């Protein structure tokens, strides 16, 4: 009493409710800087003119 | 490996004038002959 431990254990079970099922949430933070970029898409490169 | 050093010379920290130092480039964008 008066001192509860923040840590709690999930009770995920295959027969739990739709909302109670565990969901894997992956978040990617996109950031643009004036520095040269190193993470580019699959688009090709052409010759300069 | 932690060794305690007790040979310190106790003295209150001194103070001085910063003048006009500490200025750095705020971004990686080139600029020339401008007042930004």
């Amino acid at each position: 009493f008066n001192c509860y431990f923040p840590l709690r254990s999930y009770s995920f079970r295959p027969t739990y409710g739709v909302g109670h099922q565990p969901y894997r949430v992956v978040v990617l933070s996109f950031e643009l800087l004036h520095a040269p970029a190193t993470v580019c898409g699959p688009k090709k490169s052409t010759n300069l003119v | 490996q932690c060794v305690n050093l007790t040979t310190r010379t106790q003295l209150p920290p001194a103070y001085t004038n910063s003048f006009t130092r500490g200025v750095y480039y705020p971004d990686k964008v080139f600029r020339s002959s401008v007042l930004h």
